[PDB]
């Protein structure tokens, strides 16, 4: 549209086990702050998703707390043109009617 | 093993240390707690401790007691630092029996997690006959 600049923005919501969702909300299932809240993110190994499962005893409590994260995309733009010139002389006298 | 418990009035910061375990920043000893609990190892935890031990101090000044309502009680706001040894975890049990015939090769094994590495692995046999008691398995 008009009077909104040059640029168009959008948002991308990542998704909760990955590894660009870096956020500071992670507790972990002993009620721990962690560094990640978003448990093994897009980790595969076995080991590292059994650490980080969310294990919940029949205390419940705050444990196992995530985040979650988004992104922002953007392009803009932009101007071109070109132009030739003639004269009168260079149409009419021309042996191609057809010049133009 | 018992974990010794910190407290920081000023960032709502509550450490949980080894029973030898110290801070120098201003947390005052709140208490300390049996984990995993000696009586119900599997229903509650470190939240739970730390929770139970706070409840018991005062929000004005944590260093003395008090009782509801002048107790430390919204743990929403209370941030729980993890710097004592993670618990000791049996990831891999072993089968409660295994069967085999004369002339077979037998393996075990048991993965762990936790504890402060590194690890040591210590068997041992208990024959069947009466009054049998476990003998190591000698290396």
């Amino acid at each position: 549209p008009k009077h909104y600049g040059k640029t168009i923005k959008v948002y991308e919501y990542v998704p909760l086990l990955d590894d660009r969702n870096i956020n500071d909300q992670g507790i972990d299932a002993s009620g721990a702050t962690i560094v990640n809240g978003n448990l093994y993110g897009s980790s595969k190994d076995i080991g590292n998703i059994t650490s980080k499962l969310p294990l919940l005893t029949e205390n419940g409590g705050r444990v196992n707390r995530v985040g979650f994260t988004r992104i922002a995309r953007e392009g803009s733009i932009h101007k071109f043109g070109f132009f030739y010139e003639f004269t009168q002389e260079s149409i009419d006298f021309d042996s191609d009617d057809g010049l133009m | 093993p018992v974990l010794k418990v910190m407290f920081h009035k000023d960032t709502n910061v509550a450490t949980v240390l080894d029973a030898s375990g110290s801070l120098s920043d201003g947390s005052v000893e709140v208490g300390t707690f049996h984990h995993p609990d000696e009586t119900y190892p599997d229903s509650v935890t470190i939240y739970h401790g730390v929770r139970d031990l706070l409840y018991k101090r005062s929000a004005k000044d944590p260093s003395q007691t008090a009782s509801y309502p002048n107790n430390i009680i919204n743990m929403q706001v209370i941030s729980i630092d993890m710097k004592a040894t993670p618990r000791l975890i049996l990831g891999t049990a072993l089968p409660r029996v295994i069967s085999t015939i004369e002339g077979k090769d037998v393996t075990w094994h048991v993965d762990v997690a936790g504890g402060k590495a590194p690890l040591t692995y210590k068997w041992q046999f208990k024959a069947n006959t009466v009054g049998a008691a476990f003998a190591d398995i000698d290396s």
